[PDB]
């Protein structure tokens, strides 16, 4: 498990050394707001039908009521740039906002925690997450149990033994196709079916497939060794 | 889980062809461009979010031909193969419930001139410079997405979402289910053809009320609504003068000359471009509303779908047990199984 | 040799799971990943 | 004893009630006693 995580380390290392693009959620930010601010001063280019986009050359050129028509149109286009970037920047605030309300409750609940919700802390089962900093982000790092090399068994949802329905405590009941064994649910580790591995519920008529098998009473052999512990001093005291 | 893709060209919306109009139009620099991008911008958000949703599968699971998933039936939720789209019986009744208007799928003109150019708004759209782009995944692939959760859920339960899918019997599944609410599993294999009519019958409630009531999938038929108000509002803004000694633009240009008609294109350039602005400013508002229901949707594919939920009333109102998912017009629906 | 192609996407490779009403998968072994998430 | 866990003394716990609460394996080494006392019985015979 250690050998494991050293080397799914080892890969994050690797990749993050190797390709250029997987931090492009983060250089979309970044380009997005240098963008719209490229945008924003281009406009200051736009004569929005003034004589000139060159706000001098019009107080240069003319006197001051033919100069306040044309400085009014430049007035009205470069406050109209204005107010289309803040809108688009409001709208976008609402996302990058979105985003670190996210990045929060995945710091509380899989940094913090282990989360039991499916997905939210990588894929597999959560088991914990590291948290990195990147420009303008986060990068978590999320270790999950992933279930590898799957094997087929016939199984049972009960055992019939002394007229009596048996179910797993917690497990699985699992055939390899002669013998009948418990095993818990997320990983093969096979048990002989017992009084302690099992509860019972009422009898064998009412499940549909439950199968016929043995289930162990540890206390039996305890108790039956114990049993010819009793005939041999009884044997023995035969003799005065 | 997501709303129709617009773009518009700003100049034929604008000025309709006008080269005069045209010239004018490019004094005011950028903002047609960011206009166009802010849309593409919508319109790629659209397959994300649908991606986000349905593509939460590595494998299109196929259900066995032997269906003894112990009783339990759902035929009414699976693929049926009898249809060019293979979807189930209650994704034909959720296709019926909400109206579209225009999927994207080519307008090839004999189809929108003549007799039938005066009985549509959807030709006065295009005829004025606005398209609807079709999604990237077809309603077939969605079915085909919504296919393999399902028969990755009833054959596999929440083993599909977190490695390989491992086979189990579909009602040691739900004993499974059952110990997850606290329930002993004997609860259920003593009492499982109850708990399978009960659900069978609960699921023909479904298939009733979809083929009984109208306006349940509200929800889907309200952003179909506002989407054609939008582009109905913004085609109606070109009967508007906005001082302009008409708005029909080859008036202006077929009674005044080079300076008398400069001074009335550049009022409707103004109100016009105006117009976009707006539209566009509704959309990317409205594109944050559909996006933060397309993350709660592939939310609950995860936690609901994929998996079992502990949070109250995230997967119905109950006790969860398990949640299917069924494509409907630009939306997800959920049908919960509760213990109440 | 190269040229621009134009196909019908992929959802995933198909997959009949070996479904039975008394057969089981059960994993013999396990493997530990670590996956990046990247937020803005 | 299977059912339940026990902590501390009956002092404590406010609402508390009186009731047996059965050792499975009282019986099944009660009927061991008997088993043991019918053999010494039959076994004073000689
Ligand atoms: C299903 O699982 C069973 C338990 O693991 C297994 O049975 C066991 O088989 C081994 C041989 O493969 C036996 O091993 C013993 O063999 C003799 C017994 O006298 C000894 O000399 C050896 O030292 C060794 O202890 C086990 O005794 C046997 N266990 C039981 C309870 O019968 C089955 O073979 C498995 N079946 C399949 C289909 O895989
Ligand atoms: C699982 O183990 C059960 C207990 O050993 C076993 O039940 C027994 O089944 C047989 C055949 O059905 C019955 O045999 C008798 O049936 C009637 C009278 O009941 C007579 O006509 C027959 O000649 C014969 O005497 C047993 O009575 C029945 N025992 C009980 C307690 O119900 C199951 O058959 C086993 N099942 C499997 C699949 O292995
Ligand atoms: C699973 O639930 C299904 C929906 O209730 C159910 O399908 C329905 O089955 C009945 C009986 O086979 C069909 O009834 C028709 O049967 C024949 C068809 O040729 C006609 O001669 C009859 O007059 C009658 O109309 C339904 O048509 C059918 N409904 C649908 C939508 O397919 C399944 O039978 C259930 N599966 C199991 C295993 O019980
Ligand atoms: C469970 O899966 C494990 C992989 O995640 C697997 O561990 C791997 O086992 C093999 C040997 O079976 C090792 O291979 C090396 O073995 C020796 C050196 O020790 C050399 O002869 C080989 O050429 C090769 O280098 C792997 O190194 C090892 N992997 C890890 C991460 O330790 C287990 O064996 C599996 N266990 C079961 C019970 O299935
Ligand atoms: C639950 O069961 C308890 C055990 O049987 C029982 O405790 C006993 O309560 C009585 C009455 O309070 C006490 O009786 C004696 O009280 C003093 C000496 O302690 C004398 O003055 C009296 O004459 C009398 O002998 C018992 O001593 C006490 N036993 C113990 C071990 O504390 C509870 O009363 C029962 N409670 C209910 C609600 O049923
Ligand atoms: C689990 O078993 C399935 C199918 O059931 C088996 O069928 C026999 C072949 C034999 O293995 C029996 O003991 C089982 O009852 C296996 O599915 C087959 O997989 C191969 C590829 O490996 C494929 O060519 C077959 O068409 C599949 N058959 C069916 C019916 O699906 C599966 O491989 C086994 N899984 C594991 C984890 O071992
Ligand atoms: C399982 O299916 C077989 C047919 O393949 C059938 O004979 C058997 O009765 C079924 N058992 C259960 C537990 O449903
Ligand atoms: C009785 O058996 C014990 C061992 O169990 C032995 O030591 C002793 O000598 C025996 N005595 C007689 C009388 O058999
Ligand atoms: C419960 O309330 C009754 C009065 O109705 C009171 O006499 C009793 O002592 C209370 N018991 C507990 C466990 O609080
Ligand atoms: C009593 O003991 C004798 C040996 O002395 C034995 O043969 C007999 O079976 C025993 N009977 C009982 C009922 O214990």
């Amino acid at each position: 498990i250690a050998n494991q995580f050293n080397s799914a380390i080892g890969k994050i290392q690797d990749s993050l050394s190797s390709t250029a693009s997987a931090l492009g959620k983060l250089q979309d930010v970044v380009n997005q707001n240098a963008q719209a601010l490229n945008t924003l001063v281009k406009q200051l280019s736009s004569n929005f039908g003034a004589i000139s986009s060159v706000l001098n050359d019009i107080l240069s050129r003319l006197d001051k009521v033919e100069a306040e028509v044309q400085i009014d149109r430049l007035i009205t286009g470069r406050l109209q740039s204005l107010q289309t970037y803040v809108t688009q920047q409001l709208i976008r605030a609402a996302e990058i906002r979105a985003s670190a309300n996210l990045a929060a409750t995945k710091m509380s609940e899989c940094v913090l925690g282990q989360s039991k919700r499916v997905d939210f802390c990588g894929k597999g089962y959560h088991l914990m997450s590291f948290p990195q900093s990147a420009p303008h982000g986060v990068v978590f790092l999320h270790v999950t149990y992933v279930p590898a090399q799957e094997k087929n068994f016939t199984t049972a949802p009960a055992i019939c033994h002394d007229g009596k329905a048996h179910f797993p405590r917690e497990g699985v009941f699992v055939s390899n196709g002669t013998h009948w064994f418990v095993t818990q649910r997320n990983f093969y580790e096979p048990q002989i079916i017992t009084t302690d591995n099992t509860f019972v519920s009422g009898n064998c008529d009412v499940v549909i497939g439950i199968v016929n098998n043995t289930v162990y009473d540890p206390l039996q052999p305890e108790l039956d060794s114990f049993k010819e512990e009793l005939d041999k001093y009884f044997k023995n005291h035969t003799s005065p | 889980v997501s709303m129709t893709k617009t773009s518009v060209d700003c100049t034929m919306y604008i000025c309709g062809d006008s080269t005069e109009c045209s010239n004018l139009l490019l004094q005011y620099g950028s903002f047609c461009t960011q206009l166009n991008r802010a849309l593409t911008g919508i319109a790629v958000e659209q397959d994300k979010n649908t991606q986000e949703v349905f593509a939460q599968v590595k494998q299109i699971y196929k259900t066995p031909p032997i269906k003894d998933f112990g009783g339990f039936n759902f035929s009414q939720i699976l693929p049926d193969p009898s249809k060019p789209s293979k979807r189930s019986f209650i994704e034909d009744l959720l296709f019926n419930k909400v109206t579209l208007a225009d999927a994207g799928f080519i307008k090839q003109y004999g189809d929108c001139l003549g007799d039938i150019a005066a009985r549509d708004l959807i030709c006065a759209q295009k005829f004025n410079g606005l398209t609807v782009l079709p999604p990237l995944l077809t309603d077939e692939m969605i079915a085909q997405y919504t296919s393999a959760l399902l028969a990755g859920t009833i054959t596999s339960g929440w083993t599909f979402g977190a490695g390989a899918a491992l086979q189990i019997p579909f009602a040691m599944q739900m004993a499974y289910r059952f110990n997850g609410i606290g329930v002993t599993q004997n609860v259920l294999y003593e009492n499982q053809k109850l708990i399978a009519n009960q659900f069978n019958s609960a699921i023909g409630k479904i298939q009733d009320s979809l083929s009984s009531t109208a306006s349940a999938l509200g929800k889907l038929q309200d952003v179909v609504n506002q989407n054609a108000q939008a582009l109905n509002t913004l085609v109606k803004q070109l009967s508007s003068n906005f001082g302009a000694i008409s708005s029909v633009l080859n008036d202006i240009l077929s009674r005044l000359d080079k300076v008398e008609a400069e001074v009335q294109i550049d009022r409707l350039i103004t109100g016009r471009l105006q117009s976009l602005q707006t539209y566009v400013t509704q959309q990317l508002i409205r594109a944050a509303e559909i996006r933060a229901s397309a993350n709660l949707a592939a939310t609950k594919m995860s936690e609901c779908v994929l998996g079992q939920s502990k949070r109250v009333d995230f997967c119905g109102k109950g006790y969860h047990l398990m949640s299917f998912p069924q494509s409907a017009p630009h939306g997800v629906v959920f049908l919960h199984v509760t213990y109440v | 040799s190269q040229s621009i192609i134009a196909y019908t996407m992929s959802l995933g490779a198909e997959n009949s799971v070996a479904y039975s009403n008394n057969s089981i998968a059960i994993p013999t072994n396990f493997t530990i990943s670590v996956t990046t998430e990247i937020l803005p």
